């Protein structure tokens, strides 16, 4: 649903962790007195169906235009012309529909500052922050990394307004497998799946 | 011989680091005292 | 331009809908609600316009098999294949390369 990377900040310690990935929960809360219509799926589905109506109107308009062009063009090579233009119009219609679905189902939140990347990635499938039930921690068994990662996860939940008394269950795979220096995220992704 | 100017400090303080990270609309402003571009609380999580 | 016309029609429809909602809601906190929904509708309109521009100016050829990535990247700016006047070869000075 989401995959992001980040850097921390300015400092003189290369291996020292940081909260840079906390930006994945970045959200604006200056005016949240009322809920976004954009976070409501019925609203997004309404916009999608309106766009679908517009797309089919556009497709029939382009179809009658192509019919007029086929009337104008000589009938000798009409079949090849019609087939080419039908493939073209089909591709255009499908691209437009996919664009509407991208606008209202997948990337409805990429421009919204009051929807964080984390919350929006969940909300594409109707999941709320509370539905993020498990966190595969890096969990290296070092002091700085474990404290920093717990603090980052906690700040993400606090800012995204996760329900109180609903801690994410932290899975630490490296107690068993150990730390590979780059297979680590892949092993944790396997475990998460 | 100062084309490379190393930054001593990040544009946010440690206490405001998380707030800057969590605000997508936070932007640095020129500080009246220091004269450098830094993050400011009145600009972090502000309605303007 | 047809998509722009549709987008402005959609924006005025959503604006009158928001006006009806503002009439329904009590007038005490009307200003904050109106500002939030106006920023929301502006962002939605901007996203839709940008999507149309993506569809027809930038990413018009990503689905077309009769347009190659090279020709499409050129054609986004009106350039034809002939306009690709220079090629920076890797030019490693080996035979095979």
């Amino acid at each position: 649903a989401m995959a992001a990377t980040a850097t921390d900040k300015i400092g003189r310690s290369v291996p020292a962790p940081g909260k840079g990935i906390l930006t994945t929960a970045r959200e604006h809360h200056s005016s949240v007195k009322y809920a976004s219509p954009n976070l409501n799926m019925k609203y997004r589905k309404r916009q999608l169906v309106t766009r679908e109506a517009q797309i089919k109107d556009w497709v029939e308009n382009e179809l009658e235009a192509l019919k007029l062009e086929a009337e104008e063009i000589p009938s000798e090579d009409q079949n090849e012309f019609l087939l080419e233009r039908t493939r073209e119009i089909h591709n255009e219609a499908e691209s437009q529909l996919r664009a509407a679905q991208q606008q209202w189902g997948n990337d409805f939140y990429k421009r919204d500052p009051r929807i964080a990347p984390l919350r929006g990635a969940l909300a594409t499938y109707g999941l709320t922050i509370d539905d993020l039930g498990v966190a595969s921690f890096h969990g290296t068994s070092t002091k700085a990394n474990d404290k920093n990662e717990s603090a980052t996860i906690n700040e993400m939940m606090k800012h995204l307004g996760r329900s109180e008394g609903n801690p994410v269950i932290g899975v630490f795979q490296k107690f068993l497998t150990g730390h590979p220096k780059g297979a680590a995220g892949a092993w944790m992704m396997n475990g998460a799946l | 011989n100062k084309l490379f100017v190393s930054k001593e400090h990040a544009p946010y303080t440690d206490e405001l680091e998380e707030d800057v990270y969590l605000d997508p609309l936070a932007r640095v402003s020129k500080d009246k005292k220091s004269g450098s571009l830094t993050f400011n609380s009145k600009n972090i999580q502000s309605k303007d």
